[PDB]
């Protein structure tokens, strides 16, 4: 009566959607996460939705030698 | 006299199962509705957490 996945793959999927809905659509939703990772991000870069730069979580020290400032000295105090 | 029925008889009463299907509880209109609510909410969330992240850049 109830089908067999490896004999009739499409026919099992209809029975499982109808007869085991919570179980079937659990595996469906779980697969959508792997799909959404694969699909939206490239399409986002196609439409020009650039990912935001990361926010600073430490003091942003610039690279290179020190600039040799002149100003705001003890005499100015 | 006695307690007798009206001359022409009483009219028929409703006795069969009535139970009429309403659109409010059919699955197709509800499935469509729940879906549009989650899609509108997911558009509103994707805008808010973007703004929240930008407010955090200013705070830092
Ligand atoms: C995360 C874990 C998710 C597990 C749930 C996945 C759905 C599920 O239970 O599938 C069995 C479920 C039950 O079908 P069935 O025909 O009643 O099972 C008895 C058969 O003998 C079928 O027996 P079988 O051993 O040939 O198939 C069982 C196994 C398929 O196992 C194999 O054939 C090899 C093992 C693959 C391991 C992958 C690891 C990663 O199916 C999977 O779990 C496939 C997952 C991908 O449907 C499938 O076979 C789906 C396969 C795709
Ligand atoms: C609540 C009361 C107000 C709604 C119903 C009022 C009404 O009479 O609407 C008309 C119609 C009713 O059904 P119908 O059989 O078409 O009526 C024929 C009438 N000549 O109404 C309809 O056909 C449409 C009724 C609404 C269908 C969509 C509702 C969507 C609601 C939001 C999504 C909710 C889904 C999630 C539910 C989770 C439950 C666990
Ligand atoms: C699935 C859930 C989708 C939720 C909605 C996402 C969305 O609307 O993304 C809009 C986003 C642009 O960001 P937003 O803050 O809305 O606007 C900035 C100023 N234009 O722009 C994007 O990220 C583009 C979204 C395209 C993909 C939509 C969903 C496709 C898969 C279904
Ligand atoms: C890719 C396709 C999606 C992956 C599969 C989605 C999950 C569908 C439901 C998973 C189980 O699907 C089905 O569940 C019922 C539960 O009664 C069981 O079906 C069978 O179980 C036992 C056999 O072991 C039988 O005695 C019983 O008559 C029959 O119902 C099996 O466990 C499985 O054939």
């Amino acid at each position: 009566t109830t089908p067999r996945f490896w004999s009739t793959p499409l026919k099992y999927c209809r029975w499982a959607a109808r007869e085991r809905p919570a179980l079937f659509f659990s595996v469906v939703i779980g697969a959508l996460g792997p799909v959404t990772l694969a699909t939206v991000p490239p399409l986002r870069r196609l439409i020009g939705d650039v990912d935001a730069a990361p926010i600073p979580l430490t003091y942003p020290i610039p690279p290179g030698p020190r600039k040799q400032l002149k100003g705001y000295d003890d005499d100015t105090e | 006299p006695q307690d007798m029925p009206p001359p022409g008889g009483y009219e028929a009463v409703q006795y069969k199962r009535n139970l009429p299907s309403r659109g409010l509880f059919r699955p197709r209109p509800l499935l469509a509705g729940a879906a549009v609510l989650m899609l509108y909410g997911w558009y509103k969330l994707v805008k808010g957490i973007r703004e929240q992240n930008e407010l955090a850049r200013e705070k830092m």
